[PDB]
RNA sequence: AGGCCACAAUAACUAUAGGCAUA
DNA sequence: TATGCCTATAGTTATTGTGGCC
């Protein structure tokens, strides 16, 4: 009475009518012996010229799976060992007769038909069809889990003190009871599964507490990954770097200090499978220190619902952040490596907030509650940025912690114009033909300077003009520009390699005492702005 | 019972479930178990590929958790049923009233059975913490809250029960949208509360079960320009930049005489006296901002758009339009007074208030343009959300010029 | 006669909204 | 109206890799 699940096909196609491959005879003699045993057990049944559908046997259901209907996800996101609870005794159960115990929908059974190769030149042959769930089928793990969940329900209600997790065929059972009480309850679970015809290993055949699951070596009190050993010195190829990044990203969940950006910069190149990309001194520098991190063995800690979650942020470099989540000090649950400056530039404060937002969402999936943050930023700086910024955000609980690399807001522009300060009207113009541009400034005192540039755009020339306006000016400066682009960048705090010019302007503004910056509409006949525009667009 | 079919070509809703907190999931399990025993929803297997997002909200009167299902995706695929086949009529006299009271009648749809073949499209999944359990699956057996077809089917039974109320009060206007009921009246403060209860007591006859609006008080506040005694170059330059951008909204605005005040290079502090032409241009520009602009009309064939800007210090401004620079309704939602308010809460309170105003005047939910990140909004919006509707939103960038213009609005 | 799940990197298609420049 | 050059918001399909599985 294992309750069959009704399964249909996709709207506009019948089952696979694919023919068999040439006979071998070396494999046929073995296949008959296996199929007869499956027929005797009741897994498959004989059919004649009735069934038009056919499936090739190596059984490859590649054509049928495309024709079979879509099933809802079995398990999309995999459980993280940090989200699991600490248990006294743990037991795993490898289920035999998994897909064999659960029967298939009778009407669908005709689509799973397969024909055995002949003995001597296309002789009639023997035909079979699956009465139960077949291996390598789309709906096989979906129905099996759905059937298993209904079986475990009465046991879960009777035993809420114990925790049972189901994965594919294997079952993970854990409790806080003594080793004597725990061992007895597993046998009671086995007898319940044996009712439906599910074979499970006995006490002596059961695996010991070091479980290997999804690459993780699990323990009742702690968890660790399998030792990561990588090929070393000699000049490696392009995909060997991709294999190295894959191992470092895999280690980033437990090892806190991992830097992978320089290897990602080498993979920014395209094409050849054997390019043999050499290393830069800065690339091997972060690679050599990552070897030191992977030397000493580390372990993760399980989640406790009583204690609060605490996350800490550190700025390790240019567009790189590292976080470690812990309930107890020095006892880390999970680490990360967030460095997602998406090829852009951004800043320091917003980029930190983008880091916080990723962990907040991560904690909802894993633990189910929001963690308390300890950020390397003062409340004075946080309030100043988010009041002047257009984008809204909210971090409910966060505290201040002084770390060696503090997040620092460099400069702030004046809200009102400065008295006695020299006024600088500024403008830049360029043409995309030949790529020539001019940048200049005109003051109220009379002084002016115009320069010419090579390989430049309108965005670069306007940015060069303000650089000249800060180069020749005093301490208190009033700068007027007609660009929304040039105003928008300086009003933000670009903490990146936004190319040469931007880093020079930021460095200039730190040296100055007070700077006021204003915007005017272009080509409107405004005094000051009109005089500069005629000079920069003289030959353009 | 009534047969329901999808729009030809399109399949059912297949949307990913957004992760929920440990407290919210346990609250949803308690509600879903109650509804399963009542015969509202039933468990279904993995053979159903269709999915609908589910969120947990909180109420004020009930004080307990409420189940919210996001049918936004499915409603786009079943739009021919509740708009063309069974459309709800909308009057143009609801927007003019003294007092409007809103009531929730969402429990009324929990009795009328749903079509057998259409039951599979209302499937939703309850997520698990760290994916320990496979995830609990359910589908609606009756008319669900948040689905546009529910008021369309009940419409034939809704008009017959409101007939004794409509015949009693001919001058009083009533309108139904989704799970909320809108009643407008020109009666007094003490009269309004009693007449609503008369309809509320009538609901109990059929068996089913500080919030008061003033649509006449939604008068559009005009944009006022700074009244200054002495003008400087910097004061003109900020004004010209804002007015030149506003020329595409209000065509009557000109900056020609104000620009002639700036002759040659001048300091920002330099005091410029206003001439006969400059004063007369600025004064007429103030008159254009006070009087409503021509060429602004509602179009039923086009979708409505709503854009909100953050001004800071607990101030938010908004615009309702169908085409850019042509606003049908403007204003500013400052803050819900004092207590506990953040950037998300003030925005959440604004969106709900703008949506409610959109239903009274037009009867359609606008496309929301929000100055917030997608990941930030989708996590915290459920905390302060109360209404059953779900407006279609997008996340965009806020220009500096549009932010500085609408803060001059009174 | 490799596919599926999680994460990451590279590439490509970007789409929408606003803006500047030239035509 | 087109293309090149800027900002912001949001995605999609392919490859490769790491950890796993059928
Ligand atoms: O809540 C947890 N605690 C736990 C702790 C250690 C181990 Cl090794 C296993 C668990 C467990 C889980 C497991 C599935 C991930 C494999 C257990 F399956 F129930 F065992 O449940
Ligand atoms: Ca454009
Ligand atoms: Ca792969």
């Amino acid at each position: 009475p294992i309750e069959t699940v009704p399964v249909k096909l996709k709207p506009g196609m019948d089952g696979p009518k694919v023919k068999q491959w040439p006979l071998t005879e070396e494999k046929i003699k073995a296949l008959v012996e296996i199929c007869t045993e499956m027929e005797k057990e009741g897994k498959i049944s004989k059919i004649g010229p009735e069934n038009p559908y056919n499936t090739p046997v190596f059984v490859d259901f590649r054509e049928l799976n495309k024709k079979t209907q879509d099933f809802w996800e079995v398990q999309l996101g995999i459980p993280h060992p940090a989200g699991l609870k600490k248990k006294k005794s743990v037991t795993v159960l490898d289920v035999g007769d998994a897909y064999f115990s659960v029967p298939l929908d009778e009407d669908f059974r005709k689509y799973t038909a397969f024909t055995i190769p002949s003995i001597n030149n296309e002789t009639p042959g023997i035909r079979y069809q699956y009465n139960v769930l077949p291996q390598g089928w789309k709906g096989s793990p979906a129905i099996f889990q759905s059937s298993m969940t209904k079986i475990l329900e009465p046991f879960r209600k009777q035993n809420p003190d114990i925790v049972i997790y189901q994965y594919m065929d294997d079952l993970y059972v854990g409790s806080d009871l003594e080793i004597g009480q725990h061992r007895t309850k597993i046998e009671e679970l086995r007898q319940h599964l044996l009712r439906w015809g599910l074979t499970t290993p006995d006490k002596k055949h059961q695996k010991e507490p070091p479980f290997l699951w999804m690459g993780y070596e699990l323990h009742p009190d702690k968890w660790t990954v399998q030792p990561i050993v990588l090929p070393e010195k000699d000049s490696w190829t392009v995909n060997d770097i991709q294999k190295l990044v894959g191992k470092l990203n895999w280690a980033s969940q437990i090892y806190p200090g991992i830097k992978v950006r320089q290897l990602c910069k080498l993979l920014r190149g395209t094409k050849a499978l054997t390019e043999v990309i050499p290393l830069t001194e800065e690339a091997e520098l972060e690679l050599a220190e990552n070897r030191e991190i992977l030397k000493e063995p580390v372990h993760g800690v399980y989640y406790d619902p009583s204690k609060d979650l605490i996350a800490e942020i550190q700025k390790q470099g240019q567009g790189q952040w590292t976080y470690q989540i812990y309930q107890e000090p020095f006892k880390n649950l999970k680490t990360g490596k967030y460095a997602r400056m998406r090829g852009a530039h951004t800043n320091d404060v917003k980029q930190l907030t983008e880091a916080v937002q990723k962990i907040t969402t991560e904690s909802i999936v894993i633990w189910g509650k929001t963690p308390k943050f300890k950020l390397p930023i003062q409340k004075e700086t946080w309030e100043t940025w988010w009041t002047e910024y257009w984008q809204a955000t909210w971090v409910p609980e966060w505290e201040f912690v002084n770390t060696p690399p503090l997040v620092k807001l460099w400069y702030q522009l004046e809200k009102e114009p400065i008295v006695g300060a020299e006024t600088f009207y500024v403008d830049g113009a360029a043409s995309r033909e030949t790529k020539l541009g001019k940048a200049g400034y005109v003051t109220n005192k009379g002084r002016q300077k115009v320069v010419t540039l090579t390989d430049t755009t309108n965005q670069k020339t306007e940015l060069q003009a303000i650089h000249l306006a800060l180069q020749d000016s005093g301490l208190e400066v009033n700068i007027v520009t007609d660009s929304q682009y040039a105003l928008g960048i300086i009003q933000a705090q670009p903490d990146q390699s936004e190319s040469e010019l931007v880093n020079q302007i930021i460095e200039q503004l730190i040296k100055k005492e007070k700077v006021y910056l204003a915007w005017v509409p272009a080509h409107k006949g405004i005094g000051g702005n009109e005089q500069v525009d005629k000079l920069v667009s003289a030959g353009i | 019972t009534v047969p329901v079919k999808l729009k030809p070509g399109m399949d059912g809703p297949k949307v990913k479930q957004w992760p929920l907190t440990e407290e919210k999931i346990k609250a949803l399990v308690e509600i879903c178990t109650e509804m399963e025993k009542e015969g509202k929803i039933s468990k279904i297997g993995p053979e159903n590929p269709y999915n609908t997002p589910v969120f947990a909200i909180k109420k004020k009167d009930g004080t307990k958790w409420r189940k919210l299902v996001d049918f936004r995706e499915l409603n786009k695929k079943t739009q021919d049923f509740w708009e063309v086949q069974l459309g709800i009529p909308h009057p143009a006299g609801l927007k003019k009233k003294k007092s409007v009271t809103v009531l929730d009648v969402g429990d009324a749809y929990f009795s009328v059975p749903l079509d057998e073949d259409f039951r599979k499209y209302t499937a939703f999944t309850i997520p698990s913490i760290n994916n320990e359990t496979p995830g609990i699956r359910y589908q609606y057996n009756v008319l669900p809250q948040g689905w546009k077809g529910s008021p369309a089917i009940f419409q034939s039974s809704m008009t017959k029960i409101l007939e004794p109320f409509r015949k009693q009060n001919p001058d009083i206007v009533i309108y139904q949208y989704m799970d909320d009921l809108y009643v407008g009246s020109d009666l007094e403060i003490g009269q309004h509360r009693t007449k609503i209860e008369e309809l509320r007591q009538h609901l109990l006859r059929w068996g089913l079960t500080g919030y008061e609006l003033h649509p006449d008080k939604w008068t559009v506040q005009p944009i006022v320009l700074p009244e200054k005694d002495s003008w400087t170059v910097n004061d003109i330059q900020k004004l010209v930049g804002k007015l030149n951008w506003a020329s595409q909204i209000y065509p009557g605005i000109k900056v020609r005489q104000l620009c002639k005040l700036l002759r040659g290079t001048k300091a920002l502090t330099e005091v410029i006296p206003l001439t006969e032409e400059a004063e007369l241009e600025l004064a007429e520009n103030r008159e254009i901002l006070k009087e409503p602009v021509h060429g602004v009309y509602y179009d039923p064939s086009k979708d409505l758009i709503a854009e909100i800007q953050k001004q800071g210090q607990g101030q938010w401004t908004y615009q309702i339009y169908q085409e850019p620079f042509k606003n049908l309704k403007t204003g500013k939602y400052a803050r819900m007074r004092g207590a506990h308010t953040n950037d998300v809460k003030q925005l959440t309170e604004a969106v709900q208030k703008i949506t409610t105003e959109s239903i009274v005047i037009w009867g359609k939910t606008p496309k929301f343009k929000l100055p917030i990140q997608k990941e930030t909004w989708e996590t915290w919006w459920t905390e302060y959300w109360q209404a059953t509707w779900v407006p279609e939103w997008e996340f965009v960038n806020t220009p500096p010029l549009v932010k500085l213009w609408y803060q001059l609005e009174k």
